[PDB]
RNA sequence: UCGCGGCUUAAUGACCGCGACCUCGCCCGGUAGCCCUGCCGGGGGCUCACCGGAAGCGGGGACACA
RNA sequence: CAGGCCUUGACAUGCUAGGGAACCCGGGUGAAAGCCUGGGGUGCCCCGCGAGGGGAGCCCUAGCACAGGUGCUGCAUGGCCGUCGUCAGCUCGUGCCGUGAGGUGUUGGGUUAAGUCCCGCAACGAGCGCAACCCCCGCCGUUAGUUGCCAGCGGUUCGGCCGGGCACUCUAACGGGACUGCCCGCGAAAGCGGGAGGAAGGAGGGGACGACGUCUGGUCAGCAUGGCCCUUACGGCCUGGGCGACACACGUGCUACAAUGCCCACUACAAAGCGAUGCCACCCGGCAACGGGGAGCUAAUCGCAAAAAGGUGGGCCCAGUUCGGAUUGGGGUCUGCAACCCGACCCCAUGAAGCCGGAAUCGCUAGUAAUCGCGGAUCAGCCAUGCCGCGGUGAAUACG
């Protein structure tokens, strides 16, 4: 039915922010689908490493947005109680939409 | 290029239309080279500006659908 | 390579003949990563073979490779003063490469104009003995074996 | 001329083509990123310090 | 029912489903030789069944995906073998004299900065 | 070849579209 | 043209990002501007307390600006008022709820961003340079660490030729990813130039 | 966190013995926000986040939900 | 660079101070900047129905310290980097030897990618290096399924489109797996030659990683910075030009010089990506670039998007040609205030040099070379054939 979507950067806090939410909406009523790890979005960008004259042999960085969604299937007020109030990520953008 | 504009200037256009008042003087010192030779408003010699000075191009009917910057050549060694 | 033996890339067996000489000939025909056109050229070439001569599609080609296969080939070695051009006998695992490369060069320089008929008229004349590739073989086996005077450098 | 230009990048009451983006920490006018806004040098010395979240030395 | 197998090669993947079936194969809702139409190496994919010599018993529905034609062909060449190995003890020890179960992970190797195609260094002045 | 602007491959190399390389 | 930055070499593993937050292309540049400007306020104007790092977070409009200080006695205030005025300063450049959590270090010599600053204070206080280096490494080992290395770069000792002096006690395994070598860097802005103090502190491995 | 002796030191340490203390309440007093029938003003709840007066302080060094 | 101009100035404040204090609207001169210029005129500190006055932000004037410098110096420097070179090394503690510099350790034979390891040894250890710890790509498993597939009665807009549903491919976490692990031959041991099983072999393949230091390497023009120099100019603003010029020379690439090739049509087959003032599906118009509607997308959901090479069957017929696409003229579309210097494309003419290249030289040891397209960055457009990535087809050879 309704989805909650979790972007962010560190997956090691993201999975502990998502499996917590799976456990919380389990503990607050009926069942909800697990963490569906839809693919990460890798913003790569390259940089001539030295400041002046070093075009060959340069460095490049990556920026991995980790997206993970959870499909809430029966949204009771009991679910919104321990879900929409009890919002605790740390650097993770959660967004709740149909 | 450029089929949706007359691409003449808000000061070159004003000066040539004011100098076409029944015939008038000849000095018009422009800096904006980008403007075209104002079609059916030829005749007055314009001092275009290649950067070093003002070259006084006498504009003729064979040069009407061109720009003013063609007649201020910007370099030596043709 | 310098350190190790540098073992050869094991090829594939071919499809329609199941042979290993023919795949190296596909590779020597193959221009700029175009094997689906190169082996296409070879199978049109054996079609022209079956049209012209009542032989096998593979036998005239294998006998052409054998009758272009060199034995004594000349290699240069600088031995002071004037760099001598020493003859030496060739491993068959290099004779196959030299033979197929000569076949492709002489077939591409061969004065016919279409792809597979150049190889057709080249494999016919090389299996006969009067082709440009066997001419090049006799050229190098007359460079060597008449350049036999400096053969005491085996290296 | 860079203390002029790092404010000329701010002010635009004239035409909107002259809004070239300039770097944020330094004042470089080349290789400034439509992401972060740092140039490539400020990007390298902030990605190595760790003041950009998510960025990381890449190897794929 | 399904003698299923996986298969993947060179970022071309393959889901082979060997049927108990008479004599044909198919691919992705198309005919076999209308998918691989006129490749001289097209029928190099079916080379498991012509060498487990079990060709006269099996159909193969195939969803093959990604990569290119001759990458998908080698994906099928792995797929038929890894599919018919699965329901079998003795269709297994055949491919070690064939190589027909190894993904062959020679992939298109990653381009390196300075070079052009991960090995091709630029031309060299030295002057 | 590819530097040409009035063919198929000469337009796919320049990237754009035209009478010689159309849009479907 | 060597030795990449041993924070950013670790950065994915064994080491957190010093500013961790999130948004896409819309507000990443706009967050990074205020995230640099907060640090340009702090590191310029909190240096007397000796701040090591400025861990900056925001979940949603809760800017945790938690800093790492050796001595919070001039970044909090007597009972706390410099913390108050500094939070009303942090409100002036970003309007959000800028919760500034000062956090002290567990040993102010196992933190390379303050050892390097202490060496920089010695150079700007005109002390003997290699005496300061071989003292700072010894004070790090008496605090107790697995290995240190204080590279101090050129114009050293008021000279004209600019050699680089350094001293180590213990092991500094830079190329080992699991090592957790903390790294600090601090300029020294005395009369004879810019003395660039670096310091590596090899903490517990794995 | 600061004086005085020393541990510890090279200036200086981190650490001890008292002292100038602190804030938090166990010691006291006031201010102020809501939870609401949608709009404010009159009874409870007590919360000191804010602040003055504090007997020893239980403590640590300079901070904060209901 | 040329010209118009501004001066404590685009700015950072901080002071003396009549003034206006937050600020909006224009007119004229002008290439613009600038300069000259007229109409509305401030909650608050306030004592205020008072005249008002001290006086708090901000702003303009006259000044002040000063700002500013892409001015010089990378042999004054930091920072960062290229480099020798991912090369196998450089050292130290202690002991010994040597008057000492300095050995020794680190030599020797063996061995590897390696100063890697073992056996002897005045050495015994240790540090930075190597290796490994990290990541991708390999296989397998657990979790998870708005991607994914017909296995299922079966609807059927007759379509992955759904109705049933996740089997898989996948996705991205967490795990396992490969270690000489086994066995044989050689070997003092390390290890080497081979075999088996495995998906994989003896660093499985690639990344990131680059020691002590050298080149007084490069950068004061990314920044920071000592010093000296400019301070109504070397600073600042703008308009226009230049950075694109061209007698030639060089370096790197791109297309070519063709029939394995070229042109038209048609049908396939990718990963990587990137997009709310953007991507633009799908129509209409225009041969076309594009233009006018407008769907979807806050994106594994919609879009760029066509993939190209391939394949299909039609043309060309060894021709400077239906090779080549440089040039020049014309018709135009977009961006942008502005395409003349100098943008990109579209179309129609033009059709040159060039028929595999001197002496020399470079690149490459496996998905590599070669050939083919695609994406991204910066970005209004774009110089892009470049760079950074992605995949498609995919070789020959390494005797030594
Ligand atoms: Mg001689
Ligand atoms: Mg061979
Ligand atoms: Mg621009
Ligand atoms: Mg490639
Ligand atoms: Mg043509
Ligand atoms: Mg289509
Ligand atoms: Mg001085
Ligand atoms: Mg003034
Ligand atoms: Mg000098
Ligand atoms: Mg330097
Ligand atoms: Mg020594
Ligand atoms: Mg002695
Ligand atoms: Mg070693
Ligand atoms: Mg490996
Ligand atoms: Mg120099
Ligand atoms: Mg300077
Ligand atoms: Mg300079
Ligand atoms: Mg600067
Ligand atoms: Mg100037
Ligand atoms: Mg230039
Ligand atoms: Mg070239
Ligand atoms: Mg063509
Ligand atoms: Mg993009
Ligand atoms: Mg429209
Ligand atoms: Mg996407
Ligand atoms: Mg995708
Ligand atoms: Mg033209
Ligand atoms: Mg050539
Ligand atoms: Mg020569
Ligand atoms: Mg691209
Ligand atoms: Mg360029
Ligand atoms: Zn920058």
């Amino acid at each position: 039915k309704i989805r909650i979507k979790l972007r962010g950067f560190d997956h090691k806090t993201l999975d502990a922010s998502a499996q917590k939410i799976v456990e919380a909406a389990r503990r607050s009523g009926a069942q909800v689908s697990g963490p569906i790890p839809l693919p990460t979005r890798v913003r790569r960008f390259t940089v001539i490493r030295g400041p002046f004259k070093h075009k060959d042999s340069r460095e490049h960085f990556e920026l991995r947005t980790h997206n993970r969604l959870v499909d809430i299937i029966n949204p009771n007020r009991k679910t919104i109680e321990q879900l929409m109030t009890l919002d605790l990520p740390t650097g993770v953008e959660i967004e709740i939409k149909t | 290029s450029l089929k949706k504009g007359v691409f003449v200037d808000d000061h070159l256009l004003e000066k040539v239309l004011e100098l076409n008042a029944k015939g008038e003087k000849r000095l018009i010192k422009t800096w904006s080279r980008r403007s075209t030779i104002v079609p059916e408003m030829v005749g007055h010699t314009i001092a275009v500006y290649n950067g070093k000075q003002h070259v006084p191009v006498y504009i003729t009917e064979n040069m009407v659908g061109h720009k003013l910057g063609e007649f201020a050549p910007t370099r030596t060694y043709r | 390579a310098r350190r190790r033996r540098a073992e050869v890339r094991q090829l594939q067996p071919d499809l329609v003949y199941g042979d290993v000489l023919v795949t190296a000939f596909i590779n020597k025909i193959m221009r700029d990563g175009k094997k689906n056109l190169a082996a296409r050229i070879f199978y049109d070439a054996c079609k022209i073979i079956q049209e012209k001569t009542g032989q096998e599609p593979l036998k005239v080609f294998k006998q052409a490779v054998e009758n272009v296969k060199p034995r004594m080939e000349v290699r240069s070695r600088r031995v002071g003063g004037a760099n001598y051009q020493v003859p030496m006998e060739v491993s068959p695992r290099r004779q196959q490469s030299l033979a197929l490369r000569w076949l492709v060069q002489a077939a591409n320089q061969r004065p016919e104009r279409r792809a597979a008929v150049r190889i057709a008229h080249e494999l016919m004349d090389a299996a006969e003995g009067k082709g440009g590739a066997v001419k090049k073989k006799e050229d190098v086996e007359r460079m060597a074996e008449a350049n036999r005077a400096y053969a005491h450098y085996r290296w | 001329a860079r203390k002029a230009l790092i404010e000329k990048a701010k002010r635009t009451p004239k035409f909107k083509v002259r809004a070239y983006t300039r770097c944020v920490r330094c004042g470089r006018a080349r290789s400034v990123y439509r992401f972060f806004g740092l140039c490539r040098i400020c990007l390298r010395e902030l990605a190595h310090k760790g003041q950009l979240p998510g960025v990381r030395k890449a190897s794929w | 029912e399904q003698y299923y197998g996986t298969g993947r090669r060179k970022e071309a993947v393959a889901r082979v489903f060997l049927r108990p079936g008479n004599g044909k194969v198919t691919v992705n809702g198309q005919d076999f030789n209308e998918y691989f139409q006129g490749l001289v190496r097209a029928v190099a994919a079916l080379e498991p069944l012509r060498a487990v010599d079990a060709l006269g018993r099996f159909d193969a529905y195939i969803t093959v995906r990604g990569g290119g034609k001759s990458g998908q062909i080698d994906a099928i060449k792995l797929g038929i073998a890894r599919a018919l190995v699965q329901y079998n003890p003795d269709y297994r020890a055949k491919l070690k004299p064939l190589g027909f179960l190894t993904r062959d992970a020679r992939v298109v190797e990653r381009k390196k900065y300075g070079k052009h195609k991960a090995r091709r260094a630029p031309q060299y002045s030295k002057r | 070849g590819k530097g040409d602007r009035r063919t198929r491959r000469g337009k796919i190399w320049r990237g754009t579209y035209g009478k010689y390389r159309p849009r479907k | 043209g060597n030795k990449i930055h041993p924070i950013g070499f670790r950065l994915g593993i064994t080491r957190d990002w010093e500013s961790r937050w999130y948004a896409g292309k819309k507000q990443y540049r706009h967050l990074l501007l205020e995230d640099q400007r907060i640090r340009g306020l702090l590191e310029k104007e909190l240096y007397s307390a000796g701040l090591a790092r400025v861990d900056i977070e925001r979940a949603a409009d809760n800017v945790a600006v938690t800093v790492h200080v050796a001595k919070p006695g001039v970044v909090i205030g007597r009972g706390g008022e410099r913390i108050r005025v500094l939070r009303e300063e942090l409100a002036k450049l970003t309007g959000k709820n800028v919760a500034l959590n000062v956090q002290e270090v567990q040993n102010p010599n196992l933190s390379a961003p303050l050892v390097a600053q202490r060496v920089a204070e010695q150079i700007e206080r005109r002390f003997a340079v290699r005496r300061a280096i071989k003292q700072a490494v010894q004070r790090v080992m008496e605090s107790g660490a697995k290995g240190a290395k204080v590279i101090v770069s050129g114009r050293i000792g008021g000279a004209e030729q600019a050699r680089t002096e350094w001293a180590a006690q213990g092991r500094v395994p830079l190329h080992t990813l699991r090592a957790n070598i903390d790294y600090g860097f601090a300029l020294a802005r005395t009369t004879y130039g810019v003395l660039g103090v670096k310091a590596y502190i090899f903490l517990g491995e794995v």
